[PDB]
């Protein structure tokens, strides 16, 4: 039924007969870079809406995350790979793209790859270290300002402090509802507060011993809230970068302990080189001294009792050593082997 | 005393030089272009690249007397684990301007080196991807004649089958370089190769198996055909 | 020539004959609250442009800051108070607003006053204290993040660090020019850098020993720059609030040492009450202990040698004591007397 | 033994009560409304507010036998330093519904108290402003019959002249309550009043001067007329 190629999204019936194609309306790379991972794009949608108004209620994509996003969007769809659509589309490319079909596949293909791949650099590990440092710095400011926000807004609603101990909520409240007199039930609901808490709040609001604030007083505090909110976004951007850059810098390390923890190792070590030069023993206790061993945040370790931990940390540090080496020299992806081995030895420790 | 001569396989050439030794080689599809610091010798107005078996698995296989070599000129090949393109640059030479090569590679810093090469060697489409999730590059490739796999992955076996039952032309060939200790570091190599071949027989018609010694330790190149 | 009334801006010739009126297009209060202080608004401009296209090159406002903003906008104008325009407009109100003219003046008048006056509150001094605390907190984060920005962007242009030691500049550079390869002469100029520095920069750029950054690497660092920039705006908003609120809280104190320093006194003291309860001696050394006496930032004190200082600080603390008292009880404006006296006694100290 | 009777000045009323003492008062323009906790007595279906000379300068002036009182019904007055409206609430009573009062006050927390009062006492327009910068409220007022100034400002003198040569009807009156120690804390009161009167004569025709003792220390209410 529904498949894609380097030019656009095509639709086929049950006999392999085209129904309605739909060429990409933005650069092919930009679009495919999403449709491939299962995300739905502008063009994919219109193609669907159009098939709907043509007596079609059944859809089948070649990617699950796609069909999943499809149904929750309104279209009941299944998932089959390779579906009749793609099988046709990949068997006879010229039938849909021309005689120079391969030169098109080559064009977009390359474009898409240059998009996805970062350009060479001699200091991206250094760049990852700064992002991790920035992330910590940003956490430090979020707390300093959120404290200020609580202390200040509590002059006007001291009770809200304890009822919204989760900062993101407290921040969204101040920013969204503003003056305590805008507290409805639908706004407190729109913030996603449990119907029970909405009661404790609305209730505490009527008995509130706080001072009066006028529009000017409230606006300045909302400015603060907005800024904490923009700081929460920056944080996400730093995480997002760390994640993307770690793919160029240390894909093996990322696959083993995740992009953030990996980035952290590199930072504690001073560079990917430095990390590669360390022995299992040093990686095992890297970043800690009560704090001990940053690699202990490893899910397999943490979920275990202190006496079962050390053994595992050893197995991990040994794998991290190999990963750090190959990441520093070639970048060749070997973490899957590394992971299998480590997963098997951890089952022994239990 | 450099001298070149044809080889059993189309695209492959035999060559013996000064040291009296004999070596493998291919016809440089993009004259003047070097991919991995390979050795190049001009025969007669034409350029030949010495296919080093120490840098390429496929190379070692040929040098070790590989029997079946599905990669012929004009063929389309889905290369999983294209890495830098060292050994894929030779299949380019072979497959020629009518041949097509969809190269998949998970590690971007690795796949990056190949990109500049494909500019003039518009024979290969460098695709950043994960061989375990063939769907994520379904729109970038078309059914191929041959699938060549060389991935450090335990799942190696299914990977070839997954990619074959999605992009391999029926009655099509498949070549996978299997590393025993990648599948099971504990089990015995011969014990492993026996299972990888069994698993592969459930979908393919295992047409050959060749060991890569002395070039690779505990490595085996299998060739199979799609029913 | 040009004057205003509660309904709009009128234009008169040299004989007191209307030329072209122009009623306010936004709430009269909102408009007058600007035209009164000398600021130019949407309606005032159009009225001018219209008079221009009617053979008029001479204009005279009743407020100087207005005519000043007028000429630098293109219209050569003088300043006379009361000008023929207003004299007419205020002598015969009914001639332009009707029979119920006073009821209109009353309407806007009151509206304008309610706009300008903050509503009563029992904790606005407390609210001013939080803003001052926020200001300090914000300065702390700006530095922490600007440091991070310098350390990170210097991986790609280490030389720029010392050439732009003024943070706002360094921040504007990263945010505006981005990748070091966007450095023109007109952009470095658009940032207002001395033509000489533009040379040291462009020069250091060609010899730059820094690492390569691609689009993804640069964007994340720009996000950081943007956020530092939004933090610089928040800071201004806190200052702006402190200034406005201090008018309700302690107008006398504000008139003597300025809104910020005044706000600071109240904060060090713990509230306006507390401040009013202190004696000259305690105010003299309030907020300091090498740090000493926050009231020493007083311009008259600072510009004097240490041996002439103490005497002055005494005179000031004595005036601040009176101001703090009247501000805490009535809010009655007496600072002008207080200032005259203090200014006279300071001339004796010299 | 409460008893009310008319007074020389229109709008002003004399009244003697229980303690046998005599006091000043005005006709409450907004019955039932109290501004500063003043004493109110119903004469005959009508309300009178006791004008306390201890809370109002103008009041003390009248009680001290002020001669000229320009503030008559239907008059328009520009009151500089209106503060809370204590003494201005009485000129409201006097000036009546035909009279107008433009009240200027620099301190917002002070001017704020008057706002609620002017709702029903739509006789007065509370204007937040600075008497030293009359332009900044040029659009909010119109030429008046009388200007009443009571500001704690050294510049007191020019303030009345500045505001007069901008809003005072020619041949119009002006009343300023001068505090000696506000102009010059060192100089002698009598020395000061002599100069404030001189400075005022350069533009006005000083029509009277009255001391406010025993109600105010070193205070003098001047009345003048615009040429």
């Amino acid at each position: 039924f529904i498949s894609e190629n380097v030019r656009g999204i095509y639709a086929f019936d049950e006999n392999g007969n085209l129904i309605e194609k739909r060429y990409f309306t933005d650069k092919p790379e930009k679009v495919l870079d999403q449709l491939l991972k299962g995300e739905i794009t502008k063009d994919l949608e219109e193609l669907l809406n159009s098939l709907k108004e043509k007596g079609y209620d059944e859809f089948v994509f070649e990617h699950p995350e796609l069909s999943r996003r499809a149904k929750e969007l309104g279209f009941s769809a299944t998932t089959e790979f390779p579906n009749i659509a793609g099988e046709r589309l990949r068997s006879n490319p010229e039938e849909f793209l021309g005689e120079n079909w391969f030169e098109e596949y080559y064009k977009v293909g390359v474009a898409l790859t240059r998009m996805r791949i970062q350009e060479q650099s001699g200091a991206r590990d250094k760049m990852v270290i700064q992002a991790i440092e920035a992330l910590d710095d940003v956490d430090k400011v979020i707390n300093l300002l959120v404290a200020r926000l609580r202390e200040w807004y509590s002059l006007h609603f001291p009770e809200l402090d304890e009822l919204l101990p989760k900062h993101p909520q407290y921040v969204a409240f101040v920013k969204t509802v503003g003056h305590r007199d805008n507290i409805n039930e639908e706004v407190l609901r729109e913030l996603g507060l449990s119907e029970e808490k909405i009661k404790k709040i609305l209730e505490a609001k009527e008995k509130t011993m706080g001072a009066w604030m006028d529009q000017t007083d409230i606006e300045v505090v909302r400015q603060l809230a907005e800024e904490i909110d923009r700081l929460y976004q920056l944080r996400k951007k730093l995480e997002d970068y760390i994640d993307r850059a770690m793919d160029d810098v240390a894909p093996n390390l990322k696959a083993l302990v995740g992009a953030k923890l990996a980035a952290r190792l590199i930072s504690l070590a001073g560079g990917l080189r430095e990390l590669a030069m360390m022995p299992s023993s040093t990686i095992q206790v890297l970043g800690a001294e009560p704090k001990h061993g940053v690699i202990y945040q490893y899910p397999a370790i943490n979920r275990s009792p202190w006496w079962q931990r050390g053994k595992i940390a050893r197995a991990l540090a040994g794998k991290l050593a190999i990963a750090a080496r190959v990441d520093y020299f070639s970048g060749e992806y070997i973490a899957e082997e590394l992971k299998k081995e480590l997963e098997a030895r951890i089952r022994e420790i239990k | 005393m450099v001298e070149v001569k044809k080889h059993k396989f189309p695209g492959v050439y035999v060559v013996i030089d000064d040291d009296g030794s004999e070596k493998i080689a291919t016809k440089n599809l993009v004259p003047g272009q070097r991919v991995y610091g390979e050795r190049v010798i001009k025969w007669e107005g034409e350029e030949y690249r010495i296919w080093n078996p120490h840098r390429s698995k496929l190379g070692a296989a040929i040098v070790n007397g590989l029997k079946n070599f599905p990669i012929k000129p004009g063929k389309s090949v889905l290369y999983l684990g294209i890495a830098s393109g060292t050994t894929a640059s030779h299949v380019s030479d072979i497959v020629g301007w009518e041949g097509k090569i969809y190269g998949i590679e998970f590690s971007p810093r690795v796949l990056r080196e190949l990109v500049p090469i494909v500019e003039e060697r518009r024979n290969i489409i460098p695709i950043l991807g994960d061989a375990t999730k063939p769907e994520e590059y379904r729109a970038l490739v078309t059914k191929v004649d041959v699938i060549f796999e060389d991935v450090a992955q335990p799942t190696q076996a299914k990977i070839l089958i997954d990619n074959a039952k999605a992009y391999l032309k029926r009655g099509g060939y498949g070549m996978i370089a299997v590393k025993s200790r990648s599948i099971d570091v504990t089990k015995e190599p011969e014990q492993v190769f026996k299972e990888v071949e069994r698993e592969l027989s459930e979908y393919f018609e295992v047409i050959e198996r060749l060991n890569l010694e002395p070039y690779e330790k505990d490595h085996a190149l299998f060739v199979v055909r799609k029913p």
